[PDB]
């Protein structure tokens, strides 16, 4: 019992810290890109809607 | 004599002038004449509010007989009845003399040290005119800042263009204030200072003036100060002025001129301001398309030339809005300059100055710089050697943080002490610790004993038998 | 006659009573005589875009006419010295002026009209039929080029009715006349040309000769052909002018168009005064490298609207030269800052813009100007054979490949150079993304490689496949570790980490890493495609491969500094160290793996 509980939590806790440290920032990075160019198109369209 | 007398000869040449009453109409930052005669594209005017004031302006556009002059100190209180209109009938010009060293000008070039007007030598077109690249050298010789990060692995010749990219809320004045201290050559003191800033903060320029005062270099520079109070338009000009006044010293006095202009930020912040006043087609995040053609203009007056002995060098500041180097601004300045060196926050947030990162610095000019009349042989393939193990401890840190020691190799511990041991010694240093090349670089070769001597790839094995083993 | 200004709007002109004027014509405008080009035209006014700075220009100023379109003074001389963007000599400027800037509206002959040439008749007798493109004489030039062929313009023909002799003539004289309806005709040394009309040709061809770099990855996994076109991203940062040099410098071009649209311009002073000492041994030897070249430099610092007309001028020289029978390689710096130049006039016009505020038409424009390019035939009797090969650089803004600029590049080139930016900062110079860039003369070049090199192509996708499984292994262990790795996946892993630091760095510095003939590189890959076999083949039949590696050892090292030969030593002599290294290390793997 005590061998499997060990490696268990050795797993679960480095796939948590591999999670935190990696994923969430490279999606809110992406997150920020898609906001900007989606921000970026409408002022070039009411660029054209002025004209 | 007679050579330059006959250059000037032509000053006694009174020619009256025609000021017009007929402002036929105003709106935003333009004002718009009618019925003048034979406009003259780019010239400068002289508008009378009805309260006696005087402001300036240049016309931008000439229709069929009438010119959308553009004032510069706003346009409230502007009267259609009783505004007057002049005309200089010609660009805009200063004077220029070899006396305004020591002097406080403000955004518009004129003194604010109480003293007199410039007792002027001659006048000069602020735009100035290309030069021709069969004119141009490039530079061959190293400066040495005593800035251990900067003359070790990003070196500075004379006649570069180098930006410091920064962030809000971090000590790039401080920065410059020690290279301008610790501007000496490798190898008299020609080094005159310009100093333009523009849009900054009463304390920033309060510093300045104490700075350049502590270090009785006041007598041997000039500056073109623009504070946040004065008017938004007429922060163009002041660059235009400052890079005028340091080309005339350098090409017709063979000075060796040091000119740092600050947050160019601001600067393209005025021409985004009166940019969108117009309706020009922006390009990105609302910014003109042509502000590469006139960063351009603005940072290619650089570098030495055929006949002249003098020299020239620019360190503009930048303030990257939020700290991404992707912004347009950073973008369009590294496309233009020879490499910039660059400042990090965690560095900052954890005590460490000058809070200076190597990782994204860059500069071109090393190659020709470096080499044996000046340095060691030793001297590229030690920084070579320097920015691949330091790219090698910072993954390894990385991946450490992630996973957990157990699967970092005896080489990725050594890596992470090295990384450690650079950034906590190699780059530190006092506000007044010079360092010449050769004793920092001495010091840089402690670092990489830690390290056996086989593993070395990027460095020729001639420089690991002649210097590792002492 | 003449024409009066009637609007001024930085570098758009609007001038009245303009009737005669045609669409495209050139005009000089001011007292100065800055020179035009009309665009649009509305009644007696006509729109002109200004290629000079226009300060102090008043209304009611005259403006003249030409009647004739842009176009660039081609033959004798134009090869060793640099122009501005509107074929004006630099050097001569400076001389004439002693100053160091430009002055606006000054003007110089195209040609030098002073220097004589030692001339030499053709082939061809009074009485013969000639037609466009005949070639009627050679011309010295230079020891680099003995020979410089002179040519009949197209669009005219005839039969000769008087010739010139054997002597030494300015390019003033009529040294020839040709006797059509009438004898209207008379042809000096040099001669003009439209640049907007692409030069005729007798027919295209299909190129299959491999354009040389001397960079071992670029020859190695994404080969160019002599006759093709290439694209080169970047980052403003992964110093591609590394690659620009190096294959301006030692590719096996005859002759090279470098042209500067928008750069930062010391690099022009960098190259004038770098290459008169660097020579090269194509024909004889010690010629050196500035007796085969022209620039074309026009720094971002001068005005907008030359940027336009400098890549036409360069690219129509390049074909002048192409005509004569030589593969010259035009390359150019910056084709974003054209696509700006065009974005900036558009916009100033007042337009409806299209895509990121870019005009419409941008797409046609950069499609037509990349046609121009590819191997062909001569027009003309001798039946020379000559090809050109253009080498864009686009320079994206926020560093991404997305922007209109480049997408629109893309589908015209056929062959992708990308550059990250992380392996530029890890001073990987050559730092190329080995992911994404792709070439499409593969296939074609079979028929070059069969005969010289069989087994390059099985060996290419060999490195290709396993650079792909280390790219694959490389997220697994990070996310879990080497601790659920088999011992061939460590190979594998070890080999990749091999070919990037030892086959695929440069440094166009160090002498023997300069310049990487097509042998040296295929050896080298041979050896390392022969490492890795062995490797395999040893684990396969059974040892630890932490024992092993240990134990292989200084083979390892040997195939790492392999690199480190002498090129050009003797070509057989590396060839047969190349077969000793690979002959020990199989005894190696024999004997160590045992």
């Amino acid at each position: 019992a005590f061998i499997i509980l060990d490696e268990v939590i050795k797993v679960t806790n480095r796939r948590v810290n591999a999670i935190e440290h990696v994923i969430i920032p490279r999606t809110e990075n992406t997150i920020a890109y898609i906001n900007s160019e989606l921000d970026e198109l409408d002022r070039e369209e009411f660029y054209r809607l002025k004209k | 004599f007679a050579i330059n007398k006959k250059a000037v000869e032509q000053g006694f040449n009174v020619k009256p002038r025609l000021n017009y009453n007929t402002v036929s109409g105003v709106n935003g930052p333009l004002v718009i004449l009618e019925k003048v005669k034979f406009p003259r594209y780019n010239e400068i005017v002289n508008l009378t509010l009805p309260d006696g004031t005087v402001r300036q302006g240049q016309v931008l556009e000439i229709r069929g007989d009438r010119a959308i002059v553009q004032v510069f100190e706003g346009t409230s209180g502007i009267d259609v009845k009783k505004t007057t209109v002049e005309f200089t009938g010609e660009s805009l010009r200063i004077p220029v003399s070899e006396d305004m060293l020591g002097r406080i000008f403000d955004g518009s070039g004129r003194p604010i040290d109480n003293g007199p007007k410039v007792f002027a030598e001659d006048y000069l077109d602020i735009n100035g005119s290309p030069i021709n690249p069969y004119a141009r050298i490039y530079p061959e010789e190293m400066i040495s800042t005593g800035v251990s990060a900067i003359d070790t692995m990003n070196s500075i010749a004379r006649g570069q263009k180098i930006p410091i990219f920064s962030a809000s809320g971090l000590p790039h004045n401080e920065i410059a204030a020690q290279i301008c201290r610790q501007a000496g050559l490798v190898r008299e003191e020609n080094f005159s200072i310009v100093f333009a800033a523009m849009g900054v903060n009463l304390e920033t320029a309060r510093f300045f003036k104490q700075d350049f005062e502590e270090n009785g270099s006041l007598e041997r520079t000039s500056l073109f100060l623009n504070l946040a109070n004065d008017p938004t338009i007429e922060r163009i000009i002041t660059p235009r002025l400052a890079l005028t006044t340091a080309e005339y010293l350098a090409y017709q006095t063979e000075r060796h001129v040091l000119t740092i202009l600050t947050d160019m930020s601001s600067y393209a912040d005025a021409l985004r301001e009166v940019s969108a006043a117009r309706e020009e087609v922006p390009g990105r995040r609302g910014y003109p398309g042509y502000m590469y053609t006139d960063l351009s203009t603005i940072y290619e007056r650089a570098g030495r030339v055929e006949g002249r002995n003098g020299s020239i060098t620019q360190i503009p500041i930048l303030t990257m809005p939020n700290d991404d180097i992707t912004h347009p601004i950073p973008d369009l300045t590294g496309y233009i300059t020879e490499g910039q060196i660059f400042v990090d926050r965690q560095l900052h947030n954890k005590g460490i100055y000058p809070p200076i990162n190597v990782l994204p610095s860059l500069s071109r000019l090393m190659k020709s710089a470096i080499g044996e009349g000046m340095t060691r042989k030793d001297h590229g393939d030690v920084s070579n050697q320097l920015y691949a193990k330091y790219a090698i401890g910072k993954d390894a840190a990385a991946m450490k943080a992630v996973v957990g020691e157990e699967a970092l190799s005896i080489e990725d511990k050594l890596s992470l002490e090295f990384l450690e041991k650079f950034e906590k010694t190699f780059i530190t240093q006092g506000a007044y610790e010079d360092r010449t090349v050769f004793e920092s670089l001495d010091q840089a070769w402690s670092l990489l004993r830690i390290y056996p001597k086989e593993m070395l790839n990027r460095i020729s094995p001639k420089i690991l038998d002649e210097f590792y083993d002492r | 006659e003449y024409g009066a200004i009637y609007s001024v709007s930085g570098p758009v002109v609007i001038a009245e009573n303009m009737i005669g004027c045609a669409m495209y014509e050139l005009v000089k405008v001011g007292h100065d005589n800055l020179v035009g080009e009309v665009i649009r035209i509305d009644g007696d006014k006509a729109t002109i875009q200004v290629y000079e700075e226009t300060a102090g220009l008043t209304v009611g100023d005259p403006v003249l006419r030409t009647g004739k379109p842009l176009s660039v003074e081609l033959g004798p001389g134009l090869m060793e010295t640099i122009y501005d963007g509107i074929q004006r000599p630099l050097k001569a400027i400076k001389e004439e002026s002693q100053s160091i800037y430009i002055p606006r509206g000054i003007d110089t002959p195209a040609l030098d009209r002073t220097i004589k040439w030692q001339f030499t008749p053709g082939k061809f007798q009074v009485g013969d039929h000639i037609s466009g493109g005949d070639i009627y004489g050679s011309v010295f030039e230079n020891s680099l080029i003995s020979s410089h062929k002179i040519l009949l313009p197209p669009r005219s023909r005839g039969t000769i009715t008087w010739i010139a002799p054997a002597g030494e003539y300015t390019l003033d004289e009529k040294i020839l006349e040709v006797e059509f309806d009438g004898k209207k005709s008379d042809f000096t040394l040099y001669h003009t040309w439209p640049v907007r009309v692409p030069r005729p040709v007798t027919e295209k061809l299909s190129a299959d000769y491999p354009l040389l770099t001397g960079q071992r990855v670029l020859d190695a996994l994404f080969p160019c052909v002599q006759g093709g076109t290439t694209c080169i991203p970047g980052a403003f940062g992964c110093g591609k002018t590394v690659i620009s040099q190096s294959l301006s410098k030692y590719s096996n071009s005859d002759a090279i168009i470098y042209v500067g649209c928008g750069e930062r311009g010391n690099e022009m002073a960098e190259v004038l005064m770098e290459f008169p000492e660097l020579y090269t041994e194509m024909s004889g030897t010690k010629e050196p490298i500035m007796k085969r070249t022209t620039l074309v430099a026009n720094t971002s610092n001068m005005p907008v609207a030359a940027r336009e007309a400098s890549i036409y001028t360069g690219i129509t020289l390049a074909e002048y030269f192409r005509d004569q029978g030589k593969n010259v390689s035009m390359i150019a710096d910056s084709s974003s800052r054209w696509a700006e130049a065009l974005r900036e006039i558009s916009g100033r016009l007042g337009e409806m813009p299209a895509d990121q505020g870019f005009p419409a038409y941008l797409g046609a424009k950069l499609a037509s100007f990349y046609e121009r390019a590819g191997k062909a035939v001569a027009l003309g009797s001798p039946d020379r054979t000559g090809s050109v090969s253009i080498v864009a650089a686009v320079s994206p803004a926020g560093g991404d490949f997305s922007d209109p600029v480049t997408t629109a590049t893309l589908g015209i080139t056929q062959v992708f150079w990308g550059l990250d930016k992380k392996l530029a900062q890890r001073k990987h110079f050559p730092s190329i993304n080995t992911s994404v860039s792709y070439s499409k003369y593969t296939n074609v070049l079979n028929k070059f490689y069969d005969s010289n090199y069989p087994e390059f192509p099985v060996l290419r996708d060999r490195m290709k496949e396993i650079l792909s499984n280390a790219e694959e292994l490389e997220q697994v262990v990070q996310l879990v570790g080497k601790s659920a790795l088999s011992d061939s996946d460590k190979i594998t892993l070890d080999v990749a980490t091999l070919i990037k630091e030892d086959f695929l760095q440069q440094n166009g510095y160090s002498t023997y890493d300069a310049f990487c003939p097509i042998w040296k590189t295929f050896d080298m890959m041979r050896a390392f495609i022969s490492y890795h076999d062995e490797a395999q083949k040893a684990v396969a039949n059974g040892a630890n491969w932490s024992k092993l590696a240990d134990s292989t050892g200084d083979v390892k090292h040997a195939v790492s500094s392999s690199k480190f030969f002498e090129p050009s030593r003797g070509e057989k002599e590396v060839h047969g160290e190349f077969e000793k290294l690979l002959s020990t290390m199989q005894e190696r793997f024999a004997e160590s793996t045992d």
